[PDB]
């Protein structure tokens, strides 16, 4: 009862809003979006700001608010920061990836602001009895 | 120590 908390399993499809699979071309080395999360199997990555000149920005079919589920077969679903950053930082200019991401969650509290264990509380969350 | 904190991965 009182399920007013963010649901979790790994399921892209549990995730609400819009589930999209969009290709981001590794442009200018890496991507060009800042993403918060991916700390544990329990914590997924989420876009907190799309960096202008980023392939998300550019492709326009990915926006701040997409939650990063997986990418180019790689199970980045609950990927550890060190691991996810390793992939995302090592990529070359001119490459391609298929982003499996789910958007619909509006960016509420700033995950840009440290000094706290960052758990942003999202609206448009199910406040079910 | 802390677990629930989403990390800034600027890519």
């Amino acid at each position: 009862g009182a399920m007013g908390k963010p649901f979790f399993t790994r399921n892209p499809s549990e995730l609400k809003g819009k589930f999209i699979h969009t290709k981001l071309r590794k442009s200018s080395r890496g991507f060009g979006f800042t993403v918060v999360g991916g700390d544990e199997p329990d914590e997924f990555l989420q876009i907190k700001s799309l960096v202008l000149d980023g392939p998300a920005a550019l492709d326009g079919k990915m926006e701040t608010g997409d939650v990063i589920v997986s990418v180019n077969d790689t199970c980045v679903l609950g990927h550890t920061h060190a691991q996810v950053v390793k992939i995302f930082q090592s990529i070359p200019i001119g490459a391609s990836v298929d982003l499996e991401l789910c958007r619909g969650y509006p960016l509420p509290f700033d995950p840009d602001d440290p000094n706290t264990s960052l758990v942003t509380s999202v609206a448009i969350l199910d406040k079910e009895p | 120590r802390s677990s629930r904190t989403r990390r800034e991965t600027q890519v």
